[PDB]
């Protein structure tokens, strides 16, 4: 849900040390970039995503 | 060092009542087995008591007519004796084992006191 | 997680450290050493008197 | 003197348990077997019973038990128990049983009355333990003493103690009956009840041997009447409810305590020896399965331990510095060879 001037927050998954994308929203492009950490969990219940 | 020290037993006729009293010394905090064990002369050594904590326990020719009491905080053993028979002229040794040192320098684990003689008179 | 410190022997000062983590927040530490005993094993040989 | 022993029995009374396996089936029963105990060397073991011994309803040998609230005695050489043959039952002090019979895997014990037979089996293990290193199944006529450790003939206060429990509310459908319309609830004589329904709304009604009758209720299945007992504890017995408080009110002696005693241990055949240059071969003739352990007397053992069942050869070298051995429970032979 977009509102007039608030901010939106986004759950994602991703497989990159250093992730760098662009994400489309609704009329444009924008570019997300970060660097990820090794969870702790060895062996999860969980499938990949 | 610890040391065990005996008291009691004596002289006494067929079916009296004693007492043997067993005293340690040292550097010691806690203790765990109080035992007793007797000797008769020809023969090799024998347990008759064994105390430790709310346990005791007895031997088969010596049930009904001994009884052991252990007191931590002085560190003591008492046998109470009744009804005692001509088998019993033997020589009483009090044994400590399991000893705790309270840091308290690590030594030997057991110790044994003199001991002290028993004669009954038929 | 490991971590390895070291501590200066000394009672009556406090020491803080912080545990880093690539992808978690800092952890603190704070030790204050309160009394240290040196306790020798001696054993009895005698003892002598007037 | 014994009765001062007895006394703290005399605080209690039997109770109903459930049993997974009376001769029919899932079951409710007076002779329920809470636990086993086997540790003692010589097959001496241990049950934890729901049935009393030695108490009349003070006499020698008897069952004392319970049948739907009413206590009933029988003589002690009627009931039975066995694992794979027919086990001995030597005494019995309240609610522990000493028995001595050989191994198996599962504990039955049965009696019968003089038309109903009561029984269950219970899939504890019992295990048969030898003393020494020599392997048997009966012990013998003759041998050897040793020290191990056999379970106590006679009771005593030892330093081991139970915890029983305030009885909680028995449920019986036998009290509540049918009248022309209402329920009729006859509580025992000299024993109180309570009377706890929904058949309106809610209900509760401590009766003291009153048989009052309750409106509003036309059957009998839609509530309950149970029976309440201040003296007589229980055990804690994980098959009870409980009371309503603490649930504490002393604690009594076990008897039965494990102690030290002097043990017959079979004697192996004597080995046959014959010696060879730096050698000793052992012609050998086991009774019974037995041990082997063999040792040298250098800054190295080669230490060797082995289970032999059957006649076989071993030849063994031996040096200067020495070589022992123990067959059995023989004591320690030790060989010291010589230049020739």
């Amino acid at each position: 849900e977009l509102t007039e001037q608030g901010s939106a927050t986004i759950h994602f998954s991703t497989a990159n040390i250093h992730p760098e994308f662009r994400l489309q929203i609704c009329t444009s492009y924008v570019t997300c970039k970060g660097d990820c950490h090794p969870p702790k969990d060895h062996i999860v219940t969980h499938p990949q995503y | 060092e610890v040391q065990l020290q005996a008291s009691g037993g004596g002289l006494v006729q067929a079916g009296g009542s004693l007492r043997l009293s067993c005293a340690a010394s040292g550097s010691i905090v806690s203790i765990n087995v109080m035992a007793w064990y007797r000797q008769s002369p020809g023969k090799e050594r024998e347990l008759v008591a064994k105390s430790s904590g709310p346990f005791t326990l007895y031997a088969d020719s010596v049930k009904g007519r001994f009884t052991i009491s252990n007191d931590a905080a002085k560190n003591t053993v008492d046998l109470q004796m009744n009804s005692l028979k001509p088998e019993d002229t033997a020589v009483y040794y009090c044994n400590a084992e399991g000893l705790r040192y309270p840091s308290g320098t690590y030594g030997p684990s057991a110790v044994w006191g003199q001991g002290t003689q028993v004669t009954v008179s038929s | 997680y490991e971590h390895a410190t070291t501590m200066p022997s000394q009672a009556g000062i406090s020491y803080n450290t912080i545990v880093n983590r690539a992808g978690y927040a800092p952890l603190p530490i704070s030790i204050t050493p309160t009394k240290i005993k040196l306790i020798p094993t001696v054993n009895l040989e005698y003892v002598t008197c007037h | 003197s014994t009765e001062e022993l007895f006394n703290e029995y005399k605080l209690t009374r039997p109770y109903m348990a459930r049993c997974i396996r009376c001769a029919v089936g899932s079951c409710h029963s007076p002779i329920a077997i809470e636990a086993v105990k086997s540790d003692g060397h010589d097959g001496y073991v241990r049950l934890q019973t729901s049935s009393q011994y030695g108490l009349d309803s003070l006499k020698g040998r008897t069952m004392r038990y319970d049948m739907h609230g009413t206590i009933k005695e029988i003589p002690l050489h009627q009931v039975s128990l066995y694992t794979s043959r027919p086990c001995h039952i030597v005494d019995g002090h309240g609610y522990f049983l000493l028995a001595r019979c050989p191994a198996g895997d599962s504990i039955t014990m049965e009696f019968k009355k003089d038309s109903v037979r009561h029984s269950c089996s219970v899939p504890y293990e019992v295990k048969f333990n030898p003393v020494g290193r020599e392997l048997y199944t009966h012990p013998p006529e003759h041998g050897v003493e040793q020290a191990c450790q056999v379970y106590a003939h006679d009771a005593q206060n030892r330093g081991a103690y139970v915890e029983m429990h305030l009885p909680g509310s028995e449920v019986d459908s036998s009290l509540v009956s049918l009248s022309g319309s209402s329920v009729t609830v006859t509580p025992p004589d000299g024993t109180s009840a309570l009377v706890e329904c929904e058949c309106g709304g809610t209900k509760i009604s401590e009766t003291i041997n009153k048989t009052k009758q309750f409106s509003q209720c036309t059957k009998k299945e839609q509530c309950r009447a149970y029976r309440l007992q201040n003296d007589k504890w229980v055990y804690n017995s994980d098959k009870l409810p409980k009371a309503a408080g603490a649930t504490l009110k002393g604690k009594l002696h076990v008897p039965f305590l494990l102690a030290d005693g002097k043990c017959t241990v079979p004697l192996a055949p004597e080995p046959m020896i014959t010696f060879g240059f730096r050698s000793v071969s052992l012609k050998l003739h086991p009774k019974n399965p037995t041990y082997l352990i063999t040792r040298q007397l250098a800054d190295e053992p080669h230490y060797t331990h082995e289970l032999i069942s059957e006649p076989a050869v071993r030849n063994f070298t031996v040096t200067e510095k020495g070589w022992e051995f123990v067959w059995g429970n023989h004591p320690p032979k030790r060989f010291w060879a010589q230049e020739t």
